[PDB]
């Protein structure tokens, strides 16, 4: 389903990342498909100027969020993948925990809370590593 | 030997505000707006292992339902004829023809000078009015009650404001979660949470003291309130069984169409056929007795196991406050509920008044006129919950008193929306791994 | 051995026309500018950047103009119409300890208007200024009855200016000129980039520029074409000239029902003596200030030229007088006393008007509800709008007169240092590297 | 450091290409986040039909401009790169210089006048090259 | 061992419904609301070896054009003054001044009490009205719309003259054009091309006779949803145009009456000179030859020896029974019985009088009406008849003859007749195929 | 040749113009705004047409949404940045009981789409699964 086994542990959750990944845009396109189930009423809905504007805003925001996240993955060199290995080491201060409890017993919901104070730090670190890697690639190619 | 792995498609979420989409199923006001049907098979996901925290009193889905219903309501009034031209001195006398005692002085016969379709011509017409909407100037001359405050717009005669269960659907990127807890407290951690595409179908029923045509608390009578020790907070009482209430408007009415301008029509109440009798509601006495006994048994959990509990009648204020405001067939009934709350724990007939000029959603400056309904009205409704308020109590630690409360329309939606929450899905996150590029 | 490299994220901008968004720290501007500014704008100094500015072709001015008019109309959109007042008035003279001035300026008018009930009328009366009352062939018409609908501003609504910030949408940037003594056109060498402009108060005036930025270093005179007497000259001063304005009469109000919750706010009796409205300009300051302007003007005409100042020419009050909006009251101040000398405390009387055709449009008249008590205004004169006289050959003396009346110049004078560009991050260049 | 070093030599200016790429979408989302800081005011902008439409158009256009450029880089085989090289030689008559005469203390702002009207020619060439390389792989992978 | 290959950018399209936008050729309502310029050089791309199916009777481009026109129309009246102050009792007499017999009683002189700019004063004014707009009470008259609708004055500064309008596809869509000679509205078309926009179609609004449309190449073409079904219309596109000259000969003047604070009403003043009837001229020989061509085409479906008759129109109001002609901004209702008064047997200057009406229920929608202000001087219009709207009289089920009558009134057919060659499709770039290639 | 040039050409032949449709589908959006920019003084009039403005925004938004959904899907299948790609999913021969030569030649894409339209979702699901397994394998091999 849409969330799938949200309460499963992290290792199991990783099996359906694709299902979740595609839902933001397929849902939007389907919403248009749902409007088209009765094209004759659209003219009665467009009279409601405020409802019209709110729906446009909702779609625009969903697109903007999607793109921002995809760009961010591209910035870090993770574009095109659901799972991205990187060159940034994990800090024990973020979480002093083994790759046993983290993947087999904890869920993503629990994990998200545990390390919620480091998101902006990790992201900045990923950006710097990628910036260096690209320049190094150009010199090696040359 | 720990590396950062970035993942996309992680099943986590946050509490969030987003506008929900309204959907329906297979000239009604909500049928016109909520055009898109829901998925015929909106199968839920049981989020096994997941415990979520809820707060029904801060649920923003309620605020949206409030905003949306008012907006749609106003846009369904906006396009029709204004009744401004009728704010003239009325020449009124009593209707004394076939009147029972209960209706003496309530039904009035008023004549007035209104325009015709030509600007040079007037017509003298007459119609019937209910006492509640007519105010005496300084004994024959009367004014409509809203002439000193607001404009009155006639409701469109074809539009049916009949509640349709409607469903609210999440926008992509968001999800609706609902908790299947038979004993849900109203706040805090709740188990058996499932994820759905849309909410169940909730009818936009308008009422005050008694909540009609909703859910029935699974298996038990449930008392829920925000800050229960504070007598100023409304208590929503949900019943485990429905109580059927039968309401009527016994008079056989006629209507007349008066042209008031070019393509403009005014709907006036015509003569009444047969005897003039008072509108009323019938509640089974035994069912009602049993129901309150169950409610008290539960109320005592917060007030004391040997505490004496009294049900008193309503306080002062507007009819929307002091009576049960009942909307049926399109006419507005204001029913005396004191006969329902006149007992102490240790068939009932409620007389009703009819009003045509109303001020919904606790607002002033605008008013709706409800065209009359011809024939008679017979209503059948289900009482599914009650709204109570508690007395301050002074220094009384022996007994306690409750009165019918409510009147705040948001309370009529919390009663159905309490189990739902909307969250934002957040697909990105990281975790340590055993790989490096 | 150079090959093509495609670069993305290149720091290059081009001139562009986009829509900017208002930012703010029952006031109209304040309510409409919901977005809050960044408390600490991240201004970027741009090293080794020369850029060309042109204040006379700056589209930021047009947007400010458009937004102001649109918001103005929007705030009045839900307000009560005064159509019911367009009746014959029966007017007589007010005789209540009126001083030598205003002998014919204030009138006592009675009229027949409806009440809430459509079948009854009431007789009411109110005071009017002569500027808004027109004689028919005692019988008078409101001045705008033969042209347009008159609406009433909602009394709770405030038009008091708040410093409003214009901000670029993502993908755009605002470049600004920091050069001291910048001409208004051409290349600027001290430049920076901002996300938002400084806040500009949308001050309305017609001859003098009020509450704007004060020039740095010296008096600066800017024009589109200095030799063309068809152009306005914007003069920015480098020292403020304080002006004290008042409307001394103690007013009261009466609220009249004109319909079903529909109210008209009428001007009531004046309490106490009746005195004329006026503004005070320090004489010495004005003398010196004007002399500074002249020195700066001579730089464009010669060292042997006399500059004469004169008053305004004919036209509408919005042109011939200095319109001033204070407390929501509308003053029409006579500035001839400021432009009398020739470069070889000043009291300016002001009239009060209530029905205002604020813009250059004629179909929308608005009635300014009366204000109770008395008012006092204090403001900073920061500049002038001046024009040259007609053609001649005798260059010995030039005459300058108050110009203006076109409100776009009131914003042009603040926005002159800003330019909007778009960013185009993609481009190509050679390198010693190939696939 | 939005447009910092814009007046610097192109070779050095390249150190912040990453910032500029991020700025557009980050700015769009944060600007929306900023407006929504005060729903009490923001809700009244729903009455300004004209501002509703203008802001949506501005947001939509920024997105469209973004996607256009990303698609083009993808077509050229530069998806995910800020400084990609191709297999198309730098034609001498475009600049008629050596590399240090391009990076001779010349800025990107100045470089724009050197490219001038050669921009569309080069873009067409870049797509043509990728088309051939892609076809070659389609058959090389079938041996 | 073939493998799945995936492609993006595959040139495949499917039928689709989208919203097209308006574009205009390098104060006229049609132009002020169609700001996108057209391409001075549209590129029509021939599609070699493509057969596609078209169906003019199911073409949603027609529905959009109809909707857009109604919307545009309403937005053009919205800002101008309502004339409800004029719905007063009128004191009318007949105009009796050098009137030709044919116009007697068709023009009335009406005086009335109307308010002026002040709410406490009235004025006596008078104007002329056409008979069709005025109904007798029980000398006392009222306007015909006084009991059913509010009437809005058309804006005196707005032109309604048709401008060729081009419909253009949004990105992701394409418009396919059918180039087959003799394509008669349905089925496969083998000569096809892709365009960005349609050609410019003037939004001419009329009944019975179509004016200033596309002219057929080669033969006269008869198009109908069924042919056999007497409940359906027949659209006949001519291969040679017929010139028609229309006029309103009376020299008019106009007066402008102040009715409120910035509101003015435009009234018809006295006619200068003689009063004559409006009319249209059709060359007789041309009409007879043209009609004979139509008949030859009808026989293809109805038989040699099946007598063909052209009869008058049926009953109904003037939006049905007469030709509806909108020109100069004036509204003419022309009697076409003189064009359809013959029987054709196998193998073996016309003056049409017109009426003028100022209250127009233009879209067959009731509850709104437009008031057409008068035009000063005289007017003349020259236009091309490009097609006919005909119906079959179904009474003659088993007969030796069939009768055709003028029909129409459904405005969508006026556009269906121009858009019949265009179709909207959506591009779907993804697809898969087998390949010899694997990762 | 043109936007849909050679629509009737064979499937194989048609690969030569694959780039043209892929780019025009997105870039035509910005050109349409550039056509409105001819006369901003006319467009400002159109901004007052409340219904028209909403419809145009809906149209632009949908063009973007359609585009992005397809791009996301290509990314899901592991074909981001390519117009032509190969996978690890064999052809069934049940989808179409035909040989390679008779499909790439003597057949157009329009005909082909009709022939196999019933398997669209099946094929897409298989492609997603292949990529799902591949990414896990890559992480485990890097580990
Ligand atoms: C809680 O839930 C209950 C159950 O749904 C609601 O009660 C129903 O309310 C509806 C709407 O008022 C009632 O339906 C109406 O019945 C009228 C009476 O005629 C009936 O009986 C005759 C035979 O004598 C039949 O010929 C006829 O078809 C009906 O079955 C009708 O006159 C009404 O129709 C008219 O008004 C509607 C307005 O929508 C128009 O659409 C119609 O075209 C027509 O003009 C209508 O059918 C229904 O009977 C009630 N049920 C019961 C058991 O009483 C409660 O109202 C709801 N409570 C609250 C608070 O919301
Ligand atoms: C089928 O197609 C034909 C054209 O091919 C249409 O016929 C044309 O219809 C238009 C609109 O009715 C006619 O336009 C009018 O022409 C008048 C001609 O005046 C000439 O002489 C005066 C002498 O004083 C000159 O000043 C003038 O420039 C011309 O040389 C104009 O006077 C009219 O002006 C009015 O409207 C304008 C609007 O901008 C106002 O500003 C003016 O003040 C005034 O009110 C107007 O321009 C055109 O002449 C017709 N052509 C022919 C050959 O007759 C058919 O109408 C069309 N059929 C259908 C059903 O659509
Ligand atoms: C319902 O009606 C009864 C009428 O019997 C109301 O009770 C009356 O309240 C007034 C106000 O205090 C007293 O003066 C009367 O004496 C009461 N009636 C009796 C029995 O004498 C009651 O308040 C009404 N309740 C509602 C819900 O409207
Ligand atoms: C939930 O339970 C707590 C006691 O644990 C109580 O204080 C609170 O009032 C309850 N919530 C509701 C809505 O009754
Ligand atoms: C509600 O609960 C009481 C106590 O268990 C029970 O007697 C009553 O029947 C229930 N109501 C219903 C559903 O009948
Ligand atoms: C309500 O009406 C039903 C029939 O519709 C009847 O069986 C029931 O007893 C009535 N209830 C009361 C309280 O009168
Ligand atoms: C009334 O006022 C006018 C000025 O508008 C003045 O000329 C006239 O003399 C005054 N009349 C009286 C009696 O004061
Ligand atoms: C400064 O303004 C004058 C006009 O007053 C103009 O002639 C001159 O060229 C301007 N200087 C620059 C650098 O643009
Ligand atoms: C303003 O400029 C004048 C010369 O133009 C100078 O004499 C005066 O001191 C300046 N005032 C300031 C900035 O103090
Ligand atoms: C002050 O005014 C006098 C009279 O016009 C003039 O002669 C003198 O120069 C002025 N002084 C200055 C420069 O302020
Ligand atoms: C013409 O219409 C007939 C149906 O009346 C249909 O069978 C035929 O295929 C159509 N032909 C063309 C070329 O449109
Ligand atoms: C017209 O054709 C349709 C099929 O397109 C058919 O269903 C219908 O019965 C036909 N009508 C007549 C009158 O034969
Ligand atoms: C169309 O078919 C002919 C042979 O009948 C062939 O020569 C031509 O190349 C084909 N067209 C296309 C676009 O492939
Ligand atoms: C091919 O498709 C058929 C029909 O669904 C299916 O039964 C068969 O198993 C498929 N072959 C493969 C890929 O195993």
């Amino acid at each position: 389903g849409f969330l799938g086994a949200a309460g499963s542990t992290m290792g199991a959750a990783s099996m359906t990342l694709t299902v979740q990944a595609r839902n933001l845009l397929s849902g939007i396109v389907q919403q248009q498909s749902n409007l088209l189930r009765a094209p004759e009423c659209q003219q009665h809905l467009l009279k409601l100027t405020v409802w019209g504007i709110k729906q446009l805003q909702a779609r625009v925001l969903a697109v903007e969020r999607y793109l921002r996240d995809q760009q961010l993955l591209g910035i870090w060199g993770c574009s095109g993948k659901l799972i991205c290995c990187t060159n940034v080491p994990w800090n024990s201060t973020w979480s002093n925990r083994n790759l046993s409890e983290i993947w087999d017993n904890m869920t993503w919901l629990q994990w998200d809370k545990e390390i919620s104070n480091y998101t902006q730090i990790i992201y900045g670190l990923l950006e710097e590593s990628q910036n260096q890697q690209e320049k190094n690639e150009q010199d090696l190619l040359a | 030997n720990l590396w950062v792995t970035v993942y996309y498609g992680v099943p986590v979420w946050k509490d969030a505000e987003t506008t929900l989409f309204c959907a329906s199923d297979a000239h009604n006001v909500w049928a016109t707006h909520c055009c898109v049907p829901t998925d015929p098979n909106p199968q839920e996901i049981h989020l096994e292992n997941v415990t979520e925290e809820f707060n029904m009193w801060k649920n923003n889905m309620v605020e949206q339902m409030h905003t949306d219903i008012i907006s749609l309501w106003d846009q369904s009034l906006k396009p029709c004829v204004k009744l401004t031209p009728l704010c003239v001195t009325l020449q009124c006398t009593n209707v004394t023809n076939n009147i029972t005692d209960d209706m003496r002085g309530e039904l009035k016969n008023c004549s007035f000078n209104m325009t015709t379709e030509l600007r040079d011509k007037k017509q003298k017409v007459y119609s019937l009015f209910y006492r509640l909407d007519v105010v005496q100037i300084n004994n024959k001359e009367y004014r409509l009650i809203n002439c000193n405050t607001s404009a009155i717009t006639q409701a469109c005669p074809k539009v049916s404001f009949e509640p349709i269960p409607i469903h609210y659907c999440a926008p992509a990127g968001f999800a609706i979660l609902k908790c299947k807890d038979k004993k849900f407290n109203g706040t805090g951690p709740c188990t058996n949470v499932s994820t759905v595409q849309c909410t169940h179908g909730i009818k936009p029923v308008v009422s005050t003291q008694l909540l009609l045509n909703g859910s029935l608390a699974e298996e038990e009578v449930i008392i829920r309130s925000e800050n229960i020790t504070n007598n100023a907070k409304n208590i929503l009482v949900q019943l485990n069984e429905s109580v059927q209430i039968n309401c009527t408007r016994p008079n056989n009415n006629t209507r007349k169409s008066i042209r008031i301008g070019p393509g403009q029509w005014f709907y006036a109440t015509g003569d009444i056929i047969g005897d003039i009798r008072q509108a009323h509601c019938n509640v089974s006495k035994a069912t009602w007795n049993e129901t309150l006994g169950k409610v008290v048994k539960q109320l005592r959990k917060h007030f004391g196991n040997n505490t004496i509990i009294r049900f008193a009648n309503s306080s002062g204020g507007d009819l929307e406050v002091t009576t049960h405001s009942f909307n049926c067939g399109g006419e507005f009934f204001y029913c005396n509920t004191s006969g329902l709350f006149n007992s102490t724990w240790i068939s009932i007939t409620l007389p009703c008044r009819i009003k045509q000029i109303i001020n919904m959603w606790q607002r002033i400056g605008q008013a709706m006129y409800a065209p009359p309904i011809q024939g008679v009205i017979r209503c059948v409704s289900n009482i599914t919950g009650l709204i109570l308020t508690r007395d301050g109590g002074s220094t009384n630690s022996t007994t306690e008193t409750f009165r019918p409360g409510g009147g705040d329309m948001r309370d009529n939606w919390r009663s159905e929306l309490y189990k739902y929450k909307v969250v934002k899905i957040e697909p990105l996150g990281v975790a340590p791994t055993r790989c490096k590029r």
